[PDB]
């Protein structure tokens, strides 16, 4: 993987050494060019993984995060750049490499073969993240965010550290591939009870798990727009990743500690899309719509069939392009209207049409419009969760119902009506902004196409 | 524990030497002179044994042999020997150099009659040696087993085997 660990830290004097009006188009430059070199990891097998090194190996569950991970950098660096365009350039500097050096976490987060270089990584993307929000955030209650976001996280994590330790000691490693064939059955006790807990909670705030994701509405909101797309394409993934890592382990106490959370989960995923009928603030129904995505990827993960694993790993890398381009948009109104409320800004298919197209097209793969692989992650799920009980396609037909009516009332409180009035600075969409859109978009509508390679390790 | 083993009482019955501290410091010298061989035998067997039981019988030959010094001035040469350690014993520290010439006619009368020499300075603090017939003690102690040490380290030193193995670091 070092041949990607490198050029992400070659980013660092690419972005220290520019000058100062280049310093946003030669890392966007090279990091697409890290990211066209991204699918160099797609020499994936039907038997084995793609084993690096002692240290580094990809099957196909991290492969198109990874590549999702290389390619968010630059729609990052597109999305940043006009509202720190009046930043000081030490500091613009210092934004870009926070951004570089949390991909050279994700990175080899994805890619850890052992599991506390997984916990290190894992833990290591707290800190640029944290300093993202709790610096380029906007308004005052980014501090208070910055808390929640820690603080759940550590609370959930410092657990998992004792955990994976433990595991260390039992098994003498913790190399997921020495675990794949050492692995033994986790009896019922209260000591595997708490195992398992401690295995599992820090990656339940990554999701997050409903009643655990108040910190989400808060971090996800309290960012800019950079942070908003890195957290919500790629650190709720987190979770779901380590889950799929760490349930190999956890057989067969899972088979009924997992039933609290996945009614945790299904009856959190009616709450939090119920929640986005009701929003003011249009960065937070983003935020609880991914609250409501997430919980079905916790339910696929917690009832570790096939078709659902394959389910929760294409809606991962699905919510990842829909919900980025979502906070994109909002963020396209927000430069404008310079306020985050939905009600505000009406009407502006009448002002702003082709965006009005990406706000429809973004809202369809939302509602999980076939054949994108938002569809096919939800369907696989709903598939597994009906072998899994025949009575959850209510709950999950019923969050199909209302997942389509906050997509489109979104869209029709933004983009249809009267407009407002008093409202005279809408501008024209940059051309920057439709780039933006297309390279959310144009991704999401060819891995139709071709779905195989985002359906993870059991295709 | 074991029953400590104290000898009888006969076993520590001899002829007691009941002069006084004068009377011996006076004899002193010549003590050291004329008795020399079962004094020096018996403190041999006293710091080799580390045990008075283990010395009773060396012991009743100094009482025998300070005796047989007494007598043999008693015979000869009580008067000057009696004017000699009651100037001694006058003193409250028993000095030496406050009774010179009671020192001169005790040793001039017991080098005539008896031809013993007063030791010089020097000579009664030697260290000397002692031919005995008794055994050397083999545990003077009584020391049981001791413990057998651990085993030391012998070998080339090799290299770590996958160096630190600590967690996922290969050095
Ligand atoms: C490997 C090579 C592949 C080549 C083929 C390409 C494959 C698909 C790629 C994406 C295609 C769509 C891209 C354009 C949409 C975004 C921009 C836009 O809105 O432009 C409007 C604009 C025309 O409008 P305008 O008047 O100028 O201004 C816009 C108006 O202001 C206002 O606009 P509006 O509202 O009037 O018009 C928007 C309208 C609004 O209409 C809708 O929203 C309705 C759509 C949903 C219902 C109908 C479709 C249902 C699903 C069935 C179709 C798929 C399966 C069919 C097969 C049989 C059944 C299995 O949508 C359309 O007209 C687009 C039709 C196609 C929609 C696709 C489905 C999107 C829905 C959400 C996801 C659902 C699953 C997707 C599965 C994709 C499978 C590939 O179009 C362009 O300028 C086109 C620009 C160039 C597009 C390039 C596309 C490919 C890019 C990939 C590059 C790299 C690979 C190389 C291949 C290159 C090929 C050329
Ligand atoms: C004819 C006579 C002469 C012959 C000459 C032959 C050589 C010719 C070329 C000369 C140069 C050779 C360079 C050394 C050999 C390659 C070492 C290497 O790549 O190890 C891969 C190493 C292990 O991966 P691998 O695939 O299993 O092993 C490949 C080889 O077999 C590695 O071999 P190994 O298995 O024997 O390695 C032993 C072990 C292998 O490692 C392990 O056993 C695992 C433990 C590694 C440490 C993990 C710590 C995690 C927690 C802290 C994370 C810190 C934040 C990350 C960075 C943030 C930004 C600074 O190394 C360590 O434990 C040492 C720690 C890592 C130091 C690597 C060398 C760095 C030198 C330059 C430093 C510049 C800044 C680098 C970034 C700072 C962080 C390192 O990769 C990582 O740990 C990932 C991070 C990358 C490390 C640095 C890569 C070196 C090149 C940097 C150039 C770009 C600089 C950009 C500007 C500054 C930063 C912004
Ligand atoms: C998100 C916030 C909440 C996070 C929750 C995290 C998980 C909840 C439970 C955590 C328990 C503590 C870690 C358990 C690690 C288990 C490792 C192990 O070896 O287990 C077997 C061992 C068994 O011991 P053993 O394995 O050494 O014994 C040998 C084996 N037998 C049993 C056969 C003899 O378990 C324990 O030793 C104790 C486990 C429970 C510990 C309870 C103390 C912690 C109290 C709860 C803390 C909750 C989070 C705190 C933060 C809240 C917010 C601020
Ligand atoms: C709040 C915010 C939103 C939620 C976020 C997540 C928070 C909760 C996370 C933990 C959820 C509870 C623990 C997991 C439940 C697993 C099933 C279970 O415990 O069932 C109840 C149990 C039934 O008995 P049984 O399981 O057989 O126990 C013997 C074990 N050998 O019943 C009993 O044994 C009786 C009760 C025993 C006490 C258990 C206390 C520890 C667990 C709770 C902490």
């Amino acid at each position: 993987m070092l041949k990607y660990i490198i050029p992400t830290m070659m980013l660092m004097p690419l972005t220290w050494l520019s000058k100062n009006s280049m310093i946003w188009i030669n890392t966007t430059l090279h990091s697409l060019l890290i990211s066209l070199t991204s699918l160099l990891l797609l020499n994936q097998f039907g038997d084995n993984s793609l084993n690096f090194s002692l240290t580094f190996f990809s099957d196909s569950l991290s492969t198109p995060l990874l590549i999702l991970t290389m390619w968010l950098l630059p729609l990052m660096l597109m999305a940043s750049q006009h509202h720190l365009s009046k930043e000081n350039l030490a500091r613009k500097k210092l934004f870009i490499s926070m951004l570089i050096l949390l991909q050279l976490f994700l990175i080899m987060t994805f890619t850890a073969t052992e599991l506390i270089f997984f916990y290190i990584m894992f833990e290591a993307t707290l800190v640029p993240t944290l300093i993202i929000i709790t610096r380029w955030g906007n308004q005052t209650e980014r501090l208070n965010a910055g808390l929640y976001f820690l603080f759940y996280t550590l609370a959930g994590s410092l657990p998992l550290l004792v955990a994976l330790i433990y595991i260390q000691n039992t098994m003498g490693s913790l190399n997921f591939l020495i675990l794949q064939y050492w692995v033994q059955p986790m009896p019922n006790s209260w000591s595997n009870t708490f195992m398992w807990l401690a295995c599992m909670m820090a990656f339940m705030v990554k999701m997050p798990l409903y009643g655990l994701h108040l910190w989400l509405p808060k971090a996800h909101v309290e960012a800019p727009i950079a942070g908003s797309m890195v957290l919500a394409a790629i650190l709720l993934k987190l979770g779901g990743y380590g889950m799929m890592r760490i349930t190999l382990l956890l057989n067969p106490i899972t088979d009924f500690m997992a039933y609290p959370f996945i009614m945790l989960s299904l009856w959190g995923m009616i709450m939090t899309s119920s929640i986005c009928l009701r929003q003011t603030d249009l960065k937070s129904l983003i935020a609880y719509s991914s609250v409501s995505h997430m919980a079905l990827v916790i339910v696929a993960i917690l009832i570790q069939t096939p078709w659902s694993y394959m389910g929760a790993t294409a809606l991962m890398i699905a919510h990842g392009l829909t919900s980025s381009m979502l906070f994109c948009l909002a963020n396209s109104n927000y430069e404008r209207v310079h306020s985050r409320t939905m009600i505000l800004a009406r009407g502006l298919q009448t002002l702003l049409p082709l965006m009005a197209a990406w706000w429809l097209l973004a809202s369809l793969t939302n509602l999980a419009l076939p054949p994108s692989i938002n569809l096919i992650g939800e369907l696989f799920v709903v598939m597994s969760t009906f072998s899994w009980s025949n009575i959850t396609i209510i709950l999950m037909g019923l969050n199909m119902v209302i997942t389509a009516l906050y997509s489109l009332y979104m869209l029709i409180t933004t983009q249809r009506g009267k407009h407002t009035h008093h409202i005279n600075n809408i501008l024209p969409s940059f051309t920057r902004e439709n780039a933006l859109m297309s390279l959310h978009m144009l991704p999401l509508l060819l891995l139709s196409l071709n779905p195989k390679i985002i359906l993870g390790p059991l295709y | 524990p074991g029953i400590v083993e104290l000898p009888s009482l006969e076993d520590l019955k001899v002829q007691e030497v009941k002069v006084s501290s004068s009377v011996l410091k006076a004899a002193a010298h010549h003590y050291g002179a004329q008795c020399d061989k079962p004094n020096k035998e018996f403190m041999l067997c006293r710091w080799e044994e580390k045990d008075p039981r283990r010395c009773l019988e060396e012991g009743k030959l100094v009482n025998q042999c300070a005796l047989e010094f007494f007598r043999q001035i008693k015979r000869h040469c009580a008067e000057p020997f009696t004017e000699y350690w009651t100037c001694i014993d006058y003193s409250g520290l028993q000095l030496f150099r406050r009774c010179r010439k009671e020192q001169a006619q005790f040793d001039k009368c017991v080098l005539d009659k008896l031809g013993w020499v007063r030791p010089d300075l020097g000579e009664l603090s030697k260290v000397t040696k002692v031919k005995t017939d008794r055994p050397l003690p083999e545990n003077p102690y009584h020391s049981r087993a001791r413990p057998e040490p651990n085993p030391e380290v012998e070998g080339d030193l090799k290299p770590a085997r996958h160096g630190s193995r600590l967690f996922f670091w290969t050095m």
